[PDB]
């Protein structure tokens, strides 16, 4: 079988550097050549413990470009006037005797690792735990650089926002440290700086990284521009007000960029990038987005099928 | 073209006089107008000019032009003679124009005009809320 | 292609008559040969950022009936805590990289033709915005009143309860008026009558309409009776109760109507219409609603489908 | 006074002058730029006037004028001396600058230009939005 | 004992121009020369059953200039055991034998004068019933107008906004309708205007009232100009949008206005009148509200003690 | 008359050091001999657009100390008429028709201010405006830290907790740097520092203070150890528990300590003080609430008296 078949899909760190490649290739393949019967017959739970439309919709439509039918819920509606007293196990316990999958998302860090313990032979895919993992995510930014780049080796990454509490630049982060000789620069304030543990794995790796007050100091030697949304709930506004300028992007920006740059951000966007961004050559976030079909129909057809991707 | 009676403002930074026109409703008058944008500027790269009759600016209202053209000249004039010329140096409040960038602070939708105490740093200029009591940078305040 | 094929269908001021008569005859063939299979590989969006139950199972089901696959939502629940601060051009922007067509309804007036700005080729068909259009509603009244009546010329048309702020009648109106020799009666409280632009509209087609106080005036010569439900959540519920008695109808009403008069309601209809009109051979708004499928199946059909329906 | 070439738009009616450089952007340009305004020309309100350096605009452009100043007339320079006298028609769309009144329209807060239709009537002019369908008086419009 | 000893207050139709005038000079008085502790050891019931904090705080506070100790609760969407089960008669049976009087606020029309069946001798004020009542907002009206203008008879008083929904504005025209020689202007839209029947009550009296479709039409001969709020909540916003000018109040049309002319607003007034009216000597809805205490003092004053040394 | 008769109460950037000894002085006599009908016959408005629970029962106690009647409201998610379309500033022109001092408390900054920009002669006491002021609290901290340490120069303040996002901790600081040869001692995670504008302030005035990671470095010598809550819902859980041990404070800690110091907490305390702490002579947060009585009652009287004799 190929390496992935029946393979729990929990944690970037638990994907070697094979196992991405894998999961890219044949998303670059389906992209090229749809197989839209080849999940025929197999059911597949949708379950958003915490409700997330653009992710679930990605998710199902993935699903159904490979012909498989899914059954599903959305809560985040549930959650202390009983949420649902039943524990995630005997949940998970139940809903593995019915689907061939769980795809699964929850407010709680560690809840897919959780499931696989009581999931018996049904693979568990992680839409999400927390602040902990998004390893879709991670594989739909990282074929959307593969694609527009040509490689995941040897690229200038930056990434700018809320790097502190951002799972998906830690994610992404982690899983460009898997190539070689990628540097990195981040922007972020202070406040919102990218986490000393991130670093250290960067240190004793030998990679390449630098800090920058703002987007323009490196603009014109970045092949990715990778932005993220600034959870502004968490600072004061008058705080948001003073740093909002550093994390913002707009099109007299991007003068100096190299022709082959992208601007990545996992979305939404509202505050971070402006619309007239949005038709210069680097816009890709759209793109983006549409890749997540791809690298999600890749991981259940590489998980659910015993024979690699033609 | 030259004026008899009132004030000229000059070496106006370029493609202010209109800002400048906006933010102070300047062209709220019956009074005579007369405005260049980026003009033959022998005593400049590229500046503004405007022109307004049978008005005068106080000290203050010209200082209110120094966080838009430090560098202008407003002239008062009469009888066609030049009776005066002044710099806008940098006011210590600065009321109405701006905005509180605090997206919390209750100035916004309210019935009241803004207000900010001014004082000048190395590099920069602060101004803080009357309303919220916050400070910031001229250039975080002017962005919006 | 058909002249549908790829079309937005956002409003029925876009759709000539001979768009409509499309619509209706692929329905009556739909409705007469079924074809399970024409979309089949299609997955389309059902977008309910305003819920509506009756409307959005009407239209999944009709996706069904072709073999589409679906991915949706409903909200209504997202409002003003934030619910979305993302703007709906880059919400459309991301869903049209997943779907081959996005059916939406949604509370802003407006919301389906912006959504035609951003989906790219990806066809928007509009079940509702706001007080402005539905379409398909009027889609499947006219298959209904074409079917029964056998023709949407020369007809008697009556319609009653609240004028004013039914979109449902306001729209029906403009689609019977591309055809000839219709004429209205329109029946409401004067807080509820007819906006005057739509018998604007009527007057320079040289359309005859006129004013009725109550169903009675007109039963005898109508051929088709159109209610709806009187929004009583706008009146004063004394006020309500003063001018109920004239936008309701009951079965003793009907003694006078001719045998071949149908009652319209797009529903629900549960104070306006008595449940002794149902087992007359006049009720026929349960067999309206039915023709919902068929309408909504020839739209979808003629939409994503290049050759014509057999 | 004069200018070489670029464009002069004059009889602009009292106080619509400084609106048209706001809605119209007219003033937005390195390019240079000389205005007059309140001038006097005839009447008792009198005139503004406006003129432009080394920029032409098409005939569509000068349609845009008719709701706010319909007797205005646009004149091209190339040398010296004129070419050409433009006379705004009523435009069969009106885009970006008007608001649609309607405040569920969903036009507002959205990355769309503002789109409308236009059509006479006994005492006011009908403007239909392209996104909500609604047709309001343009007295409704042009005060929002 | 003065004419409104224990006497409920429940509408303006059970209160003749002699009640009237007693209330507005007893206001008067206790303006002049306050009584604060006229009401010492009676305990009042502040029953907001509709929740009014305006209306409220008003009340509560004359009851408080009085010297009256004050219980009672302001109700949400809620209520504690039990009603939404037990009735309002019962809830009325036992608070009466606890307060002395008891003031309240209800969503159904009547709920006062119910609850003076079962309050033994515990008067009821009622602070406003529906769309029925709200006797109090009248009488500070009236001391309002009769405090700028000296008098309620022989005025030319126009209304300008929801004619149709304001109970303010009916209950003002019934009130101004028992004093002689009053002109009325009213000046509302069509979907909007006052009601027929408050209409065939001035002319069966002989008084003289016209329909005006703008302010200027009037201003120059108005005494008192009451503007009321447009309930926009029963309204389509396109509609709400199409005639806001029409009500709009800014201090340029007052240029003709008479030196003694007022401007009233029950409030809250968002879109009608501009805050650049707030300055002028005519805007006096400020001054309006602050009568309330004055007026509401007298009611209790009037209702509580036999007789008034003042 | 007094300093600060009918002064409005917003900020402690507009108390002078003279303010305040009045104040206390004023606090100090008033817990040695109350009195009970200074302010009888006045009625005070306590506003609290934003609930808090505490604050609000502290203010209106004082309120009644000293014979004033209250009327007032607590807002939830809420309002009645209008607000949320009314402006603040019609409310307190209102309110301010109504009442002889409005205490208020409200989620945005600046909204104690504009509410003195509307209510005429009647004095605005800030009970809390957002991120910005709370002026009362850092009265009744002053009242606390004079009447246990006998002065308020010279003193040893240590302050620990999120010195970041509290506002009574930069208050404090801002009050305590009007006296002499006060030295602070600022115990936080780097996340939640004190503020470097804070730093600046103490700069200026050639005012000592210092960075210690552990209460152990400044135990001997601290004279009150102000402790503040950690606003944990701006941060990550895990995060949250690997600096919770840096500002837990419990009995062993304070073996070492003055016999002078004492231990405030504005309060809640949960998490950071221990139970264990309040049997020692050290703990003086419940005097320290208790304080809050007098501080307001000084505050009230001052205001509302020319002179006060005591
Ligand atoms: N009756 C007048 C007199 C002067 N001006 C204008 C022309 C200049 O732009 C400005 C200053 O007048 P000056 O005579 O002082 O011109 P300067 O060359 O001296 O200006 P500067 O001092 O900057 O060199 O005012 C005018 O419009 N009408
Ligand atoms: N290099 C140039 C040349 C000409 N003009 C303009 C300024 C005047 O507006 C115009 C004058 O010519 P007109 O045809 O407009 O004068 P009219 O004939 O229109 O005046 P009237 O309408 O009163 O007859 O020339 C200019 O601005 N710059
Ligand atoms: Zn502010
Ligand atoms: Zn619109």
């Amino acid at each position: 079988a190929n390496p992935l078949y029946q393979k729990h899909i929990i944690s970037i760190n638990d994907l070697s550097r094979d196992d991405l490649n894998l999961v890219l290739a044949t998303a670059a393949k389906l992209k090229a050549n749809p197989q839209p019967e080849l999940l025929k017959h197999k059911v597949i739970a949708s379950c958003f413990f915490e409700a997330s439309t653009r992710t679930r919709l990605s998710f199902e439509t993935s699903m159904h470009r490979l012909g498989a039918s899914v059954v599903g819920f959305s809560d985040s509606a549930n959650t202390s006037l009983g949420k649902k007293g039943e524990t995630l196990a005997d949940t998970i316990s139940v809903i593995s005797t019915y689907v061939d999958a769980i795809v699964m998302r929850h407010p709680q860090e560690g809840a897919a690792r959780l499931a696989t313990e009581f999931s018996g032979n049904v693979p568990v895919l992680n839409a999400g735990d927390g602040s902990n993992q998004h390893p879709t995510q991670t594989l739909l930014d990282l074929f959307t650089i593969q694609e527009t780049q040509g490689r995941l080796d040897n690229l200038h990454v930056a990434m700018v926002g809320d790097l502190k509490y951002g799972r998906t630049v830690h994610s992404l982060t982690q899983a460009l440290a898997k190539f070689d000789g990628n540097r990195f620069y981040f922007i972020a304030p202070d406040a919102l700086a990218m986490p000393q543990y991130i670093l250290d794995m960067l240190d004793e790796k030998g990679i390449a990284w630098s800090l920058h007050s703002s987007i323009e100091e490196v603009m014109a030697e970045v092949d990715i521009l990778y932005m993220t949304r600034v959870q502004k709930e968490r600072l004061d506004p008058s705080e948001y007000a003073n740093v909002k300028a550093q994390f913002v992007l707009r099109a007299s920006d991007l003068h100096n960029a190299k022709a082959n740059m992208k601007v990545l951000h996992p979305l939404p966007r509202v505050d971070e990038i402006a619309t007239d961004v949005d038709k210069t050559p680097h816009a890709w976030y759209f793109q983006q987005a549409g890749n997540g079909i791809f690298a999600r129909q890749a991981l259940l057809a590489l998980v659910l099928n015993r024979d690699l991707v033609l | 073209e030259a004026i008899k009676r009132g004030t000229v403002i000059d070496h106006i930074p370029a493609q202010i006089g209109f800002k400048l026109l906006s933010l102070f409703k300047l062209t709220e008058t019956d009074q005579r107008i007369t405005i260049g944008l980026n003009l033959p500027s022998g005593e400049m790269g590229r500046k503004d000019l405007i022109k307004i009759e049978n008005t005068f600016l106080s000290e203050d209202q010209v200082d209110q032009l120094a966080l838009y053209a430090p560098q202008a000249t407003v002239n008062r004039i009469d009888n066609y003679e030049v009776v005066g010329k002044s710099r806008p140096s940098l006011p210590e409040r600065i009321d109405n124009v701006l905005v509180c960038p605090n997206s919390n602070c209750i100035s916004h939708a309210e019935p009241v005009s803004s207000s900010f105490a001014v004082r000048k740093r190395a590099n920069d200029i602060a101004l803080k809320c009357k309303y919220c009591e916050k400070e910031f940078s001229h250039n975080v305040v002017l962005a919006n």
